[PDB]
């Protein structure tokens, strides 16, 4: 558990819709 | 009106290329925008390419070549230039 969350914590930019 | 979100991540001597690291659809993209406004994360609204991203380039995925350029300019407005 937290792979989700270290992942978006980690990132660089989110695309949406 | 499917949501969808898509997490890029671009580092150096890492990653070769932009990287997919998630994504999420319905329940998980609204999760994964929480996230990122936890984490101070830059979100960008861009329906045609979050649908393309979404379709072509799967989670653990470099993007590929149609996606270069646009991905470029994400980064350079994503950027933290850490000072």
């Amino acid at each position: 558990s937290g792979s989700l969350a270290n992942n978006i914590k980690k990132s660089t930019v989110i695309v949406k819709n | 009106p499917t949501h969808i979100a898509i997490c890029l991540y671009y580092k150096l001597g890492e990653t070769p290329l932009p990287l997919v690291i998630e994504t999420g659809k319905d329940a998980k993209a609204l999760q994964i925008i929480k996230l990122a406004e936890l984490y101070d994360i830059p979100v960008i609204e861009d329906i045609p390419l979050a649908r393309s991203l979404d379709k072509n380039i799967h989670k653990g995925q470099y993007i590929t070549e149609d996606f270069f350029e646009p991905v470029a300019q994400l980064i350079r407005i994503a950027i933290d230039l850490d000072y």
